């Protein structure tokens, strides 16, 4: 499906603190932290893909 | 008529010869090992006895056993990072390219 | 040669330094070092 | 001087260790090995690129965030740099920033460097005349295509 | 040190080897135990016993299971392999490479791969390397073969080089023999299919081992066996090999198989040729990179050796005789011709530099000089596109 | 850092022009032998020498001073004068600084003390 | 013999520099927030309180090691 | 033809030319092209130094899975893993660890890889294996040594061979810090007693006096020793630093030396020791120089 | 590592640094079992069957 | 999407907010107490890759621009969906070419009427 | 405890080369 | 407070205190460690590896033509890791027939190296001639040129180890510098059988030499089986090669001393029965070895048995 | 002999049973594990020659 | 060629197309084996790592 | 050594504390051709010198 | 032009003497200096033109 | 030459476009930002101002 609703492979990371807004602080942090690596990862599967996009063989 | 001016003039004289005669020896090792020429440290040889007097392989620190005393300034010096200089482990020594 | 010369070279060198010493110290005699006690 | 070299052989002394060994501080002079490279580096210095070989240390500078908070915290919240908006109510994430030239005032000589009286309003208005010109532009069909020669562009 | 009699265990306890809630001494043992490592009990008892011989003998030969092996051998060979697992499952001590060898070879007929894969992944490296061995791995790359896994021919015989660990340290390392006959079933399968990378990786090896000559070696190895038995003397010298039938029968066979590469070559040349119009001739096939052949034996030899010369053609002419048992050479003659002809192909690397197919020749640029696009640039032209036009540099 | 014998030898044979033995055993009295190649600067001195410019060390010791690159042996019976000296020597601050331990002693094959204490303590 | 005499030339440029810290530049120290502390609460066998500023305190710390201490806003 | 000029330009170092030519065979001529190609591309960006698309070229050649990579092109960007972990930061990065090491860690995924190309791991330089098994035995681990590598003996044991070899320095149970910094004080008021909110242990070269308040080198000139007093101490620090000069010596010292030719130069500024000096009486000539 | 106000004038990152984060990161083994790549196929028979 | 975004914020080495002409010289303002004039820079001298003798702009205090290889962000731009105008390397394929039944009968540049006239 | 072991005999290391020259 | 100390993990009053973070202020990590990285610890188990072969790897050449050929004879020889139960007799008598018949000096002297192996397995006496017959007229005898394949030198003297043999002292001599020099290529196995078996017959003068030896070579000395070295250590009584002793037993690591010490204790102790043939007792090395382990080994402060007769004096 | 090599313990006394004070430090949550990952000098010598 | 010594193969070249025995393919293959691949073998292995 | 350079990049710091941001310049690059004097009738003079 | 051609060669010929001579020399990689390889060229190596008459 | 038109700006840079007409210009830059790939057709955000 298109969108937000389906993938290839999901993670769920659960995060667990004794505070509340220790584990929400913590939540925002990892989040923009794989915000950039996802970026990062994403971005270069995009070149990739266009490069096939683009020709080659079978 | 002046070669008690140079290094290989008198006293000297025969060092260089013997550094001459080395270099001769050691040019057949590079031409054996492939030109890739053998561990200045020379760690390659087989032998102790193999090693010769010059290379830097041979340890002279204040002490063997007692690291603390292995270093060569005053206090023991750092590598980037806070990685050991003085004394280096087997693994921190890279040849690479 | 040159091992020779400088051998000689250096002794006359000891010589005249020693001298200097007992000369000028007036004495054979030296001091120890505080160290030298124990 | 000790401290430089105190037992030390050669200069080279601690490269077996990889880190100290690709530094560039002293010069890129130990780094080249065989004649190709520094063919290479003659080569490519003469065409004013940069030296391959000066890649070894790689060098991350300074991000440009970190410059801009470094700045606004020397100023103290640098007034003097923010737009008039940022001093209004609920300010939006525009109106939150420095205050930049961006790409939208160069077509523009009525106002020269002071623009005078009026002047300002006048190319509001051209500014937002363009952003219709791209709206119908989008509308109908008829926008840049990264691929056009000056015929078609025409 | 204690030790654990699995005999002799009584109520009274005479080794005091058990751990005792309350004697004197025993609290730093308690917490000893409720300190162990997750495999704990069963890894101590696993290494206390079993373990390799001082000899460098495996501890696999034990009395008391003996007759357990038997029958897992026994119903591997019938070709029970789920009955002789369910058995192999009760197994105490470190079976016999045998057992293996039965496991895997029961494997091969149905195709399965995981299996047999799983089985020897069993034998290495937890049970001491009991299954790397020669048969075994033959029996891997045999089932690799049936189920068509290109990936997995690589792997085992990536596994079968081994590494310094198994080679130096353990001295397990399969037989010279044996490496030659995987590599060599391996080696058939992808030239077969028409795999040019993998094939000269093996192929690279085969010359780095100097197995190139080795099937000879073998068969001059067994006349030189009954040579011995009959108690005449026996040597290896370049004549003993070329009166083997084997080297013979090739080399009556070159002037053949060289113009078969000529003719198919001829056939290429031409295909190109006519695809690079899209269809008349172009000039691409007038004149080519293969020469004429002389008239003769001496220069077909000649001929094969400077064109394709990068490969020892003359055993891969003696690879591409037998397919599946069945000899081809003296059967099908076409059917092997167009065989060593393909590995040929296949496996030279100057022959796929000449088969290449005539691409159009790229147009240099520079950008504009009134910038429009950054996309659109002014493309040199070649002096035959435009006849006219000043005189120009490169 | 250590200077082991056969550096010594191979230096008596194959001398190095800017490496200098030095000599520093104190007594003239016990010193009845001269090391290749060797300068005498007795160990009591040393404090002051190293003190002197270049001129006022040639004119007092009749020898160059070493300069502070140049690979410096020091020499004396026992390898302790040579040791005391050697911190001397580093002090005022040169970079290579060597020390032969039991120097003369296993040179010469005499057995001679450059001072006196011995290994056992008076009991407290 | 001596046929000449010559005035000792050396080449004594340093070009290259290295410098390598020493070990106790990374060596580690206890570093610590620092507030003004409005007040103090101590308690062991008596307990008494210090005021030092009266404000409604953001922030309370609490440490048992001997003597109980509360630091009030701190 | 172009596999090569691919090589060439990528030998130069020049990239934006060589993957131009890629992409004109990649849109026209697609279904001829070669892994030299991509092997020419890889080479070519190691040299250039640029590892993130000797990166991007690797994962793009795994996807397709055609043509199929060759065991040099895994030995190509084997090596520039290992080059882009073997380089050094500029100083700025450089205070805590070295990080490019993590490099390294990609390692035990692309060799996974080539088990799912079919590429032999065995086909690789002796040299590069070396490389990559030091590279493993850095980062790679089973579940099996994972269960069992937090025993306290084994850490322990880790902390022991550091205390052979002379390193405690960053190790946990085995350092001991003591010395604490100060807080900054205010111009707003001297009369605000400030105290902790939260402790922490930081390497002292974020907060440490400039170098141009203190003396000049101190690790050469000046021998430093942290020690604690012996006396009951009834309030301040238990901790003080004895600190002496490097050159520092008796003020008696004259005394506890034995007595030299010197001595009767006491108390003199400009002595003359050309006088008293031995090379006057040594040489036949004797030029004075001043 | 510039920021000479760090912990003692009360600037406590909100994000962890990269630096750090590479540091940590490059610190521990990864587990080789984490990779999970399967070309082969499920091992009916033996797998389950396996040595003791 | 800044005025000459790269003459200043990739090429220049403040991102144009750090002013490099200035002296370090000994200012008389309360606050600038504390500023010493300083010494001319080190005339044949080699600085660490992230410093300068602090001389020009074109040599900082601190540099900030890095010496590794700059590409800007791959394009959000959909390369599938857009259909650019036909090339001639296009239309004398065009035959054995596949498009989306959009790329056929496309608004501007329909490539069906192409390939039938 | 010390000495370890029996100390070198006398033996003149410098003779036997200076002899040979 | 009490006899039971608070864990500061679990304790907030520590954790939340003034000496520690409270959770009020944000939680992040203080500082990065990199430990395994700066200063890297080689691995050494405490216990001993479990696959390595454990005895002396013959390196088996044989082209692969003759390996066919002489298949029906090789395989009553030992392969790889299997160890074949037939009567050295045979294996002897098998060789003496046939081998004059192939004409190879490698393939010869292989299956000669292979037949060595087997016997000493077995411990039969009667092999040396072998050595006699064919081998020593063109290596040992009166100076003759020809230097003897590895694999040959190295199976002979694992012969002389395992079946206790004089005739070892020609051989070992021969591998040095000036000879063939097969002394660098030694497995530790080897030299590990070497020092136990001249340790049995005790020469003093032999452990000497092979010590000697094995310190120029560069073996590894910490990894050469305990057994080995203690026996052969054992066997010295004679002052010089015990003050050589001495100045060697300084060669070897921390932990090795310690386990050598172990060694000798439980060998002449309840581990006698370990041995086939019992040690000779030698009460001043086992003492030394003792010593030594004593001094390397870190010291421990036991103020108690050290001063317990002490008294203060008012001198 | 070891200069790193410091007193982690206090003069035994009654001040460890009459205060709160912690006998150890408290697990640094951020140290990675120690594990065993490097070479002799045994090895090195071996792999070069 | 290949091995390295292309000196002495030079008159061997000439005097060959001197008398027009060379063909198409045979100039490929010798200005192939200028490039020394026998040498690129010693030296990529020894030399270069 | 006396750290004198470290004190000058410091002080940089402390200076930069006043400054503003340059006016580039609604048009950019007439602003910097303006100022180096290139465009039509933007010439400058040099400033006149007393003779010495 | 031919002459040119030739004498070309020749210089080739020295100069690629003292490359493999640089490159293959690690005691003198030790001492780090580019000047190494610009302190002889075809201008100071041997054989010299000017000397061959002799 | 590339300066061609330099007389429409003079001592000022060249530009292949007139630099007088506000229009033109906003369309050349358009033009440009577009061949980048800075500006084009992507799919829809949220936030993007759908409205
Ligand atoms: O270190 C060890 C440990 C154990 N063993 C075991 O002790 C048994 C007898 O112990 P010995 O070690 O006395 O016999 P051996 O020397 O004749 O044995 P080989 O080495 O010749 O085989 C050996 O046969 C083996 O079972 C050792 O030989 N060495
Ligand atoms: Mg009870």
């Amino acid at each position: 499906e298109d969108g937000i609703r389906g993938s290839e492979v999901t993670y769920k990371i659960v995060l667990e603190g004794f505070w509340d807004h220790h584990v929400m602080k913590l939540a925002e942090d990892v989040c923009m932290f794989l915000k950039d690596v996802g970026r990062q990862i994403v971005e270069e599967k995009l070149v990739a893909v266009r490069r096939l996009l683009q020709g080659g063989a079978v | 008529c002046g070669v008690n001016a140079y290094e290989f003039g008198g006293k000297y004289a025969r060092t260089y010869a013997y550094a001459f005669e080395k270099a001769k020896k050691e040019l057949e090792a590079t031409a054996a090992s492939g030109f890739m020429a053998p561990s200045l440290s020379h760690e390659d040889t087989e032998r102790l006895s193999d090693q010769p007097t010059t290379s830097p392989s041979v340890d002279r620190f204040a002490s063997t056993t007692h690291p603390e005393q292995r270093k060569a300034q005053f206090v023991p010096r750092v590598g980037p990072g806070s990685t050991p200089l003085e004394d280096p482990a087997a693994d921190q020594k890279s040849e690479w390219s | 040669w040159e091992l020779s010369r400088d051998e000689q070279l250096f002794w006359e060198r000891v010589e005249l330094i020693r001298k200097g010493q007992v000369a000028s110290i007036g004495s054979s005699h030296k001091r120890g070092y505080a160290d030298e006690a124990a | 001087l000790f401290q430089q070299n105190a037992y030390r052989k050669t200069p080279t002394d601690e490269h077996w260790n990889p880190y100290i060994r690709r530094s560039t501080e002293n010069g890129v002079g130990h780094l080249l090995q065989n004649k190709f490279d520094i063919m290479r580096r003659e080569d490519r210095l003469s065409k004013g690129e940069q030296d391959l070989t000066e890649r070894n240390t790689i060098h991350y500078g300074v991000p440009i965030q970190q410059i801009v908070d470094e700045f606004v915290f020397r100023h103290r919240n640098a007034r003097g740099e923010r737009p008039l908006d940022y001093f209004k109510p609920f300010p939006n994430f525009r109106a939150l920033r420095l205050n930049r030239m961006y790409r939208d005032v160069e077509g523009f000589s009525l106002m020269k460097q002071r623009p005078e009286f009026l002047e300002w309003e006048l190319f509001t208005r051209y500014r937002q005349h363009h952003q219709q010109r791209r709206r119908l532009a989008l509308l109908h069909g008829l926008e840049p295509v990264a691929n056009e020669t000056a015929q078609e562009r025409d | 040190p204690a030790v654990v009699d699995h005999d002799n265990i009584t109520v009274e306890d005479p080794n005091r080897v058990g751990l005792n809630a309350a004697t004197l001494d025993c609290r730093g043992r308690i917490y000893r135990w409720l300190r162990r490592g997750p495999f704990f009990q069963v890894d101590n008892y696993f290494r206390r016993s079993v373990k390799l011989n001082r000899d460098g003998t495996l501890p696999t030969d034990f009395v008391h299971e003996a007759p357990l092996m038997r029958k897992i051998i026994r119903l591997a060979h019938r070709g029970h392999l789920k009955a002789a697992c369910e058995e192999y499952r009760r197994v105490t001590t470190v079976p016999p490479v045998e057992v293996y060898r039965a496991l895997t070879a029961c494997c091969v007929p149905g195709a399965k791969l995981a299996d047999a894969v799983s089985i020897f992944e069993d034998g290495d490296s937890k049970l001491f390397y009991v299954s790397r061995d020669g048969e075994v791995l033959h029996n891997l790359m045999r089932c690799a073969i049936a189920a068509r896994h290109r990936a997995r021919i690589m792997w085992v015989y990536n596994v079968m080089r081994g590494r310094f660990y198994e080679n130096v340290v353990v001295r397990a390392e399969v037989d010279l023999i044996w490496r030659y006959r995987i590599a060599m079933i391996a080696l058939e399968y992808l030239l077969d299919h028409e795999c040019a990378e993998e094939a000269a990786a093996i192929y690279s090896y085969l010359v780095e081992e100097e197995l190139l000559r080795c099937d000879v070696h073998v068969r001059v190895g067994l006349h030189m066996r009954e040579a011995i038995a009959a108690g005449k003397p026996i040597t290896l010298n370049n004549d003993v090999m070329n009166a083997t039938s084997l080297v013979r029968d090739a080399t009556a066979v070159a002037p053949e198989v060289a113009r078969e590469l000529q003719r198919r070559h001829a056939q290429t040349l031409q295909n190109n040729a006519v695809e690079a119009v899209g269809a008349g001739s172009a000039p691409w096939s007038i004149l080519g990179p293969l020469t004429a052949i002389g008239p003769t034996a001496e220069d077909t030899m000649v001929w094969l050796q400077q064109h394709y010369g990068d490969v020892d053609v003359m055993s891969i002419m003696r690879w591409a005789r037998f397919r599946k048992g069945k000899d081809l050479m003296a059967k099908d003659r076409p059917q092997y011709l167009a065989r060593a002809a393909a590995w040929i192909e296949l496996l030279s690397k100057r022959n796929r530099e000449m088969e290449e197919v005539p691409l159009t020749y790229m147009r240099k640029s520079k950008p504009l000089v009134l910038d429009t696009n950054s996309n659109v640039r002014v493309a040199w032209q070649t002096p035959l596109m435009r006849s006219g036009g000043p005189p120009r540099l490169l | 850092h250590q200077v082991y014998l056969k550096d010594m030898l191979h230096l008596m044979r194959y001398p190095e022009p800017y490496t200098h033995i030095i000599d520093c055993r104190t007594s003239t009295q016990k010193m009845h032998r001269w090391v290749p190649h060797s300068l005498w600067l007795p160990r009591d001195e040393v404090e002051y020498a190293l003190q002197l410019s270049a001129d006022e060390f040639l004119d007092m010791y009749g020898f160059r001073k070493p300069d502070k690159s140049d690979d410096v042996i020091l020499l004396s019976h026992n390898g302790i004068y040579s040791e005391q000296a050697g911190w001397e020597w580093k002090k005022q601050f040169f970079q290579h600084v060597y020390n032969y331990r039991g120097g003369t002693n296993e040179l010469f094959g005499e057995s001679y003390s450059d001072m006196n204490v011995s290994d056992v303590l008076s009991p407290w | 013999m001596f046929l000449i005499h010559f005035v000792h030339y050396k080449t004594i440029l340093q070009k290259y520099t290295f410098k390598f810290k020493h070990i106790f530049l990374s060596i580690d120290k206890y570093n610590s927030l620092f507030f003004n502390i409005s007040g103090i609460l101590i308690w062991l066998n008596i307990i008494h309180i210090n005021i030092i500023l009266i404000k409604y305190s953001f922030f309370i710390l609490i440490n048992n090691f001997e003597y109980l201490i509360i630091l009030i806003s701190t | 033809t172009y596999e090569l000029v691919m090589l060439a330009l990528s030998l130069q170092g020049n990239m934006v030319e060589a993957e131009s030519i890629l992409s004109f065979l990649r849109s026209h001529h697609s279904e001829h092209i070669t892994v030299e190609s991509f092997n020419a591309l890889l080479l070519g960006h190691r040299e250039a130094r640029q590892f993130d698309c000797c990166d991007a070229i690797w994962q793009e050649l795994v996807d397709r899975r055609w043509p199929r990579a060759s065991p040099l092109t895994a030995e190509l960007y084997l090596r520039s893993i290992m080059d882009h972990a073997n380089t050094p930061t500029s100083e700025p990065l450089q205070s805590f660890a070295n990080i490019n090491v993590v490099e390294k860690k990609k390692v035990p995924l692309v060799l996974a890889q080539m088990d799912e190309l079919g590429v032999p791991r065995t086909h690789l330089s002796r040299v590069l294996m070396d490389e990559v098994e030091d590279s493993l035995r850095k980062f790679q681990t089973y579940r099996s040594r994972f269960y069992e590598w937090g025993r306290a003996v084994k850490q322990f044991d880790f902390i022991e061979f550091r205390r052979r070899n002379g390193w405690l320095y960053d190790l946990h149970l085995m350092k001991c810090t003591t010395k604490q910094v100060g807080p900054l004080r205010d111009f707003n008021d001297p009369d605000a007693v400030q105290g902790a909110v939260a402790t922490a242990e930081i390497p002292a070269f974020f907060n440490e006096r400039p170098a141009w308040e203190r003396p000049p080198l101190e690790e050469t000139l000046y021998v430093t020793t942290n020690k604690e007093r012996y006396d009951d101490v009834r309030g301040g620090d238990i901790y003080y630093d004895d600190t002496r000069g490097l050159h520092d010596r008796s003020p008696t010292w004259m005394n506890e030396v034995p007595e030299t030719r010197y001595d009767r130069l006491y108390g003199v500024n400009h002595p003359d020791i050309a006088k008293i000096g031995i090379r006057r009486h040594l040489n036949v000539e004797y030029v004075n120089r001043k | 590592s510039h920021r000479r106000d760090y912990i003692r004038m009360g600037y406590i990152p909100r994000y962890t640094p990269w630096e750090w984060i590479a540091i940590q990161e490059a610190d521990q083994p990864l587990i080789a079992e984490q990779i999970r790549q399967d070309n082969i196929g499920t091992s009916y028979f033996f797998s389950l069957n396996r040595y003791w | 999407q800044l005025q000459a975004q790269d003459r200043i914020i990739c090429g220049t080495h403040g991102a144009g907010i750090v002013a490099h002409q200035t002296a370090v010289n000994s200012s008389d303002n309360p606050m600038l107490s504390s500023v010493t004039t300083a010494a001319p820079a080190a005339d044949l001298s080699r600085t660490k890759p992230h410093e300068g003798t602090g001389t020009s702009e074109r040599d900082p205090y601190i540099r900030t621009l890095h010496n590794q290889r700059s590409a800007a962000p791959e394009s959000s731009v959909s390369q599938s969906h857009t259909v650019n105008a036909p090339t001639v390397d296009e239309c004398e394929m065009l035959a054995e070419r596949w498009g989306t039944m959009n790329y056929w009968h496309n608004d501007t540049f329909p490539r069906l009427v192409v390939f039938l006239k | 405890y010390t000495p370890i072991w029996k100390s070198d005999p006398a033996v003149d290391n410098v003779a036997p080369l200076r002899d040979e020259d | 407070v009490g006899y039971t100390p608070v864990n500061p993990d679990t304790s907030p009053m520590v954790a939340y205190s003034q000496y520690h973070w409270h959770y009020n202020l944000p939680q992040g990590m203080e500082r990065p460690h990199s430990v395994n990285r700066t200063f890297a610890a080689p691995f050494q188990s405490n216990h001993s590896l479990v696959n390595k072969y454990r005895g002396v790897w013959i390196e088996f050449d044989m082209h692969p033509a003759f390996s066919v050929a002489l298949e029906p004879q090789l395989r009553k020889l030992p392969r790889g890791r299997t160890l074949p139960k037939t009567p050295a007799e045979e294996v002897i008598a098998d060789y003496t027939a046939l081998a004059p018949l192939v004409d190879d000096e490698k393939t010869r002297d292989l299956w000669l190296a292979k037949v060595f192996q087997h016997c000493a397995f077995q411990r039969c006496g009667g092999a040396m001639e072998l050595w006699e017959r064919y081998c020593h007229q063109r290596f040992t005898a009166e100076g003759a040129t020809a230097k003897p394949p590895l694999s040959l030198v190295k199976s002979v003297l694992f012969y002389c180890n395992k079946t206790d043999n004089s005739g070892w002292r020609a051989l070992f001599d021969r591998c040095l510098k000036d000879g063939w020099n097969y002394t660098p290529l030694f497995d530790t196995a080897q030299w590990s059988f070497m020092l136990k078996s001249i340790g049995r017959m005790g020469d003093e003068d032999g452990v000497r030499a092979v010590l000697e030896e094995m310190l120029d070579v560069q073996a590894d000395l910490d990894r050469v089986e305990a057994r080995s070295v203690v026996i052969a250590l054992n066997a010295v009584t004679n002052a010089d090669v015990y003050e050589f002793v001495k100045k060697y037993l300084f060669n070897f690591g921390e932990r090795k001393v310690k386990f050598l010490r172990t060694t000798y204790s439980d060998l002449r102790g309840h581990g006698a029965g370990k041995l086939r043939i019992p040690l000779k007792e030698n009460d001043n090395m086992y003492y030394h070895v003792c010593w030594h382990s004593s001094i390397r080994s870190p010291r421990q402060f036991s103020p108690r048995q050290l001063y317990f007769d002490y008294t203060p004096s008012t001198l | 002999m070891l200069s790193q090599n410091v007193a982690k313990t206090t003069v035994p006394s009654y001040y460890m049973i009459r205060t709160n004070l912690p006998h150890r430090k408290p697990q640094n949550q951020w140290e990675g594990v120690y594990y065993y990952s490097g070479i002799t000098k045994r090895q090195r010598h071996l792999i070069l020659l | 060629a290949q091995h390295g010594l292309y000196q002495q193969a030079t008159p061997i070249v000439d005097e060959l197309h001197h008398q027009k025995a060379l063909h198409a393919g045979h100039y490929a293959l010798l200005i192939n084996a200028l490039a020394c691949p026998r040498l690129g073998q010693r030296i990529l292995h020894c030399d270069a790592q | 050594t006396h750290g004198l350079r470290e004190k000058e990049k410091h002080d940089f710091t402390i200076l930069q504390r006043t400054v503003r941001i340059p006016f580039q310049g609604y048009d950019m690059d007439r602003f910097l051709a303006q100022q180096k004097g290139t465009p039509y009738g933007a010439q400058q003079l040099p400033p006149n010198v007393v003779p010495s | 032009t031919a002459l040119w051609d030739a004498t070309r060669k020749i210089r080739s010929a020295k100069e690629a003497a003292l490359h493999r001579s640089l490159s293959h020399n690690t005691r003198m990689r030790a001492s780090a200096d580019l000047k190494h390889w610009y302190e002889e060229d075809a201008n100071t190596l041997r054989p010299l033109a000017f000397e061959a008459l002799k | 030459p590339r300066n061609l038109n330099h007389a429409l700006n003079y001592g000022i840079a060249n530009y292949a476009y007139n630099r007088g007409n506000y229009v033109e210009t906003q369309d050349s830059i358009w033009e440009e930002q577009t061949a980048s790939g800075q500006e084009g057709w992507s799919p829809a955000t949220h936030a993007d101002g759908l409205r």
